């Protein structure tokens, strides 16, 4: 026998260290076969220009082609012969390269990921060769509309800031992009402390801090002259912007109302509320009878195709809100329901319902956590995110101090009376007048 | 302990069935239900041959009372035959609706 | 800490469980129904059985099933291939007991009604039409279909003229026919085993012998072809793989790693994946194309699938094919066999290194073997395969009956005798 | 067992309604009610 | 719909115990291999 509690304070802890520059080691022991080992950057597309706003985002088609030590297809081969899967992936704060592996290949895998985050065998070729490809990849993502709705929904609610700017980044500046630009970029923004080493697995933290090639470190100052703040506060200007397309056959809204950073109480608490609402889709098996009333009206009365709500964190900024896809005739109804759902949230909630979603929130997070990929993600981010902590324990403590009160006035803080950010990719053409979201905020009647 | 009375109470229910119009009608007691959003479910439950019976009883009805006049002593219906076809369904549809009314308490 | 514990019983069904320390308990009773055990007149009730999973049953009605499962957080995946049908059920370690009893009634008690399933019915075209938007999915199906001729080229997904005629006595029959002690394996992640059991066998004791449906194996080479307006074209080439948990099949599988192209970098590129450089070098820029490899209990399909663009259909698709000839020419040497293998045993880890796919993994294996394999002797069994043994096994495609199955404008897709 | 469900509203509606009521009074300025403030 | 264009195009299935696993979930929904 074993209950829920127990097996949370038996879990593994997270031990994290650090080199003499500031590279963090962190790692989760398993003594598990597969390991995932990562190094989670913390340099993104907020730090970009507008001119290299594309810039990180362009050293990702890089970092695997090439090391002054693995030319052409040597990290790759490497990589396919060491049996370890590499990945790299890059948002508007975080950039990041992991392996996957057997957990004997530690040695070589280490090696390998330094080897990429460091020396970047990039020439001409390989520059006019990406160009190209990234090029195509825009022209790709123009095909998507949750993708083209969530830039948009940024660029609002962000309109004036070095935030608001596509990780893709700007058409032309990758035409225009500078070989030298790349440099600086990485130069600049590579340098630890910012870096962190993970990983989690069948490893030993001893070995992986060890391991860590102690190669080159954070050329940056002692003293408060580099506090000011590389991360200053970004407005996030509630706006619409409407993007109407009557040959597109459905209808993407992303409405926003701005939240918390990445640490903060109301940050649990909301993620409770969104539990509630839930998220939906055409194939779910419970439609009319799910206990989320958008989810119910709209499993019954085929108002939406697909809704989901979101928490956007980001250290001086978040997005807050739901996004749901639906016909053209019915993008009001959708609008309706949902605000309708926020506003009874921060006047009504029951304890049941809190207490429903609680839970809900409980799995989402400890199910995200099965792998070692997960693991390791969760250990990286969550360093620079939430700084060296890792609340996993926690957690169920923070989400169980959840009260319907604390949800209730939680979230009446960033919903009700707060002005919204709101973008779709019409047909829009039923999409509500931005005095009508904005007063759907506010309880008169409806 | 009704012995007497339930003997005594069936025979006072016949005189209600065969005093009822929906006797003489010919539409059988479930047809003269008031159709609201629970019978309305019930209803739409209801197979083919159920189904498409209540909608010829319901015509034959109508167009009786449309013309004030009774159907024959000889086709009537006869209260032994009480075709409690939409009680089973009846009976679920608000099942289910008591239950969701019940989960949403707390 | 304890390590997992299968039990047959008397009906034949298999249960496992793992104390795991973790928060999260997992179940998941697999039972062997999958899409090959329909007929001509059965094709599709898988299909909407899958979709019918919050249906009212004998105990719990659809409102309670749903609502209650929300209550309480938890999920209930209805997953199924052509063989098996996954019933996964996941929640919070205390509330398992309030979820098993719903993964109870839906499996053993379901309860048709005419009016309930009928509503469902519509719900098989949004199902089928969502995914229908990836090519692999009506490419991978149409292969099945004219690769096999009985069983296995049953599709997933309903027909489309048979939609709304799927009847409440079908969904009832299949369940009846297939839903049955014998082909079913419990399957828990953070359950106790002599709980489990004890359940197992007060509820899940029904009788059912195998191929009501009509069983049996059979391959049959064929071609259909998908005419469309979009640039780029999909295409399968696939012969008569080895069967499942065999030795044939295992050396297939390797061999599949030796010319297998899923990435494992990010924007990277393959200098590993043999298929790719040959296909690379004679084709053009924008393409892409990798080995298939399937196995099932009766029949398996080895070859490869490519992503051309109209007039490069041809070049690609032969390319592949070449490069696949020369192994089977004899032309293999050591190290890429070695590389190969570690790629496998690499996957096979990640595969299982997470509580659904562990599940899974348990669960398949319980209805294939009758047991639980580890993972250690699983890794031993892929070492053993030989260099040659691949090119071996390699020699079969070339030299086995081809079945393609191809989507996009194909002026230029080459046909059986193409090739 | 309702007004536990009702609780939050019962607190909000509270307020709302008696703001209502004296602000209609108030806009109405009736003299006996107002002779009391 | 999805654009695919460039060099990016990485499908084509193979695992080990499960191929071309289909799943419908209560909640989520997909296809694999």
């Amino acid at each position: 026998t074993a209950t829920y509690a127990q097996a949370l304070q038996s879990v593994p802890e997270t031990q994290v260290s650090q080199l003499d520059n500031g590279l963090r080691v962190a790692s989760e022991q398993s003594s598990q076969p597969t390991c995932t080992v990562g190094v989670w950057i913390d340099a993104g597309s907020r730090y970009e220009s507008e001119k290299n706003n594309g810039a990180g985002y362009f050293v990702e088609h890089l970092a695997f082609k090439g090391t002054k030590n693995r030319p052409g297809n040597a990290l790759e081969k490497e990589v396919e012969s060491m049996g370890a899967h590499l990945n790299a992936y890059s948002t508007r704060e975080h950039t990041a390269y992991y392996i996957k592996a057997l957990s004997k290949d530690l040695p070589k895998a280490v090696e390998l990921l330094a080897d990429i985050v460091q020396n970047c065998s990039l020439e001409d070729s390989q520059i006019e060769k990406e160009r190209d490809v990234i090029l195509q990849e825009l022209q790709e993502n123009d095909t998507s509309m949750r993708d083209v709705v969530f830039n948009y929904l940024h660029a609002t609610a962000f309109q004036g800031t070095p935030l608001a700017q596509s990780v893709e980044g700007p058409s032309e500046n990758v035409r225009k992009l500078s070989r030298a630009d790349l440099t600086e970029y990485l130069s600049r923004h590579y340098k630890a402390p910012r870096m962190v080493l993970a990983a989690a697995g069948g490893l030993e933290h001893r070995q992986l801090l060890d391991l860590a090639q102690k190669h080159f470190s954070g050329l940056s100052g002692t003293y408060d002259e580099d506090a000011v703040p590389t991360l200053s506060p970004c407005r996030f200007t509630g706006s619409q912007i409407c993007h109407r397309e009557d040959g597109l056959p459905l209808a993407h809204v992303a409405i926003a109302v701005e939240g918390p950073g990445w640490a903060h109480p109301d940050n649990v608490a909301l993620q409770v509320a969104n539990a509630i609402i839930g998220h939906y889709d055409c194939t779910y098996g419970g439609g009319a009878h799910l206990s989320s009333p958008l989810a119910s009206i709209a499993a019954t009365n085929k108002l939406c195709q697909s809704f989901q709500t979101f928490n956007i964190c980001y250290a001086d900024t978040g997005l807050l809100g739901a996004h749901f896809v639906c016909d053209h005739m019915s993008i009001d109804d959708m609008m309706f329901v949902l605000q309708g759902q926020w506003m009874r949230l921060c006047t009504s909630a029951t304890e049941s319902e809190v207490l429903r979603g609680k839970n809900l929130l409980r799995n989402a997070l400890v199910s995200h956590l099965d792998g070692t990929t997960p693991v390791c993600e969760d250990i990286g981010r969550s360093l620079l995110t939430y700084g060296r902590r890792i609340p996993l324990a926690e957690w169920e403590s923070r989400i169980a101090e959840v009260d319907a009160r604390v949800v209730r006035e939680v979230c009446s803080k960033y919903f009700y009376d707060q002005c919204p950010a709101v973008a779709g990719f019409g047909p829009i053409e039923q999409l509500p007048d931005y005095n009508r979201i904005r007063s759907g905020m506010f309880w008169l009647r409806f | 302990a009704v012995s007497a009375s339930s003997r005594w109470l069936e025979g006072i229910r016949k005189w209600y069935y065969n005093a009822a119009g929906f006797n003489k009608l010919g539409l059988m007691r479930d047809d003269t239900i008031h159709e609201n959003d629970d019978v309305k479910e019930a209803i739409r439950r209801l197979p083919e041959n159920l189904y498409d019976d209540r909608v010829f009883r319901i015509k034959r009805a109508l167009d009786l009372s449309m013309r004030q006049q009774i159907l024959p002593k000889e086709q009537w219906t006869k209260y032994e035959e009480d075709k409690s076809y939409l009680e089973p369904y009846l009976k679920e549809v608000i099942r289910e609706r008591k239950e969701r009314e019940e989960w949403a308490k707390k | 800490p304890q390590d997992l514990e299968f039990t047959r019983l008397p009906n034949g069904l298999v249960i496992a469980s793992l104390e795991n320390y973790a928060p999260a308990s997992r179940i998941g009773l697999f039972i062997k129904a999958g899409s090959r055990y329909e007929n001509s007149n059965n094709l599709g009730t898988s299909h909407l059985l899958r979709l019918a999973s919050s249906l009212t049953t004998k105990g719990a009605s659809s409102f309670k099933i749903t609502r209650g499962i929300e209550a309480v957080g938890g999920k209930l995946s209805v997953t199924s291939t052509r063989e098996n049908m996954a019933y996964t059920v996941e929640c919070l370690r205390d509330d398992v007991d309030i979820l098993m009893e719903f993964l109870l009634n839906v499996t053993t008690a379901p309860e048709f009604r005419r009016w309930e399933v009928a509503a469902l019915q519509p719900q098989l075209r949004i199902d089928k039409a969502v995914a229908l938007q990836n090519p692999q999915a009506h490419v991978i199906e149409n292969l099945h279909a004219a690769a096999y001729r009985n069983a296995l080229a049953n599709s997933l997904y309903c027909p489309d003229y048979r939609i709304g005629k799927v009847t409440p006595v079908e969904l009832h029959d299949y369940v009846q026919n297939h839903f049955t002690s014998a082909r079913m394996a419990l399957i828990g992640l953070g359950v106790s085993h002599p709980v489990l059991k004890q359940v197992a066998e007060q509820f899940l004791n029904i009788r059912g012998g195998l191929g009501l449906s009509g069983a049996k194996a059979k391959y049959h080479g064929g071609e259909i072809r998908e005419q469309n307006g979009d640039s780029l074209v999909h295409a399968a080439l696939v012969a008569e793989s080895a069967a499942i948990g065999s030795a044939e099949a295992n050396a297939f599988s390797v061999l599949q790693h030796v010319l297998g192209a899923g990435p494992h970098v990010k924007r990277g590129s393959n200098a590993t994946s043999s298929l790719y450089q040959a296909v690379a070098k004679g084709v053009h820029q924008p393409f892409d194309v990798s080995a298939f490899n399937a196995s099932y209990s009766d029949s398996g399909l080895f070859g490869f699938y490519t992503i051309s663009q109209a007039a490069s259909a041809g070049d690609v698709i032969k390319a592949a094919y070449n490069q696949v000839k020369t192994i089977a020419q004899g032309n293999l040497s050591n190290p890429d066999v070695q590389a190969a293998k570690n790629k496998l045993k690499a996957g096979y880890l990640m595969s299982v290194e997470s509580s659904e796919g562990f599940l899974d993994e348990v669960g398949s294996q319980a209805l294939a073997a009758g047991s639980y394999t580890p993972p250690s002797t699983v890794l031993q069994q892929i070492d053993a395969v030989a260099d040659a043994d691949v090119i071996n096994a390699a020699k079969k495609f070339v030299s086995g009956r081809k079945s393609m199955a191809a989507s996009g404008n194909l002026g230029h897709t080459p046909f059986i005798d193409e090739l | 067992r309702y007004r536990q469900l009702a609780r939050n509203w019962v607190p909000t509606a509270s307020l709302w309604g008696a703001v209502g009521a004296v602000g209609l009074v108030w806009a109405t300025d009736w003299r006996l009610i107002l002779d009391w403030v | 719909k999805r654009s695919v264009l460039c060099r990016e195009s990485l499908r084509g299935q193979a695992a080990g115990r499960p191929l071309v696993a289909s799943v419908s979930l209560n909640v989520p929904a997909s296809v694999r291999y």
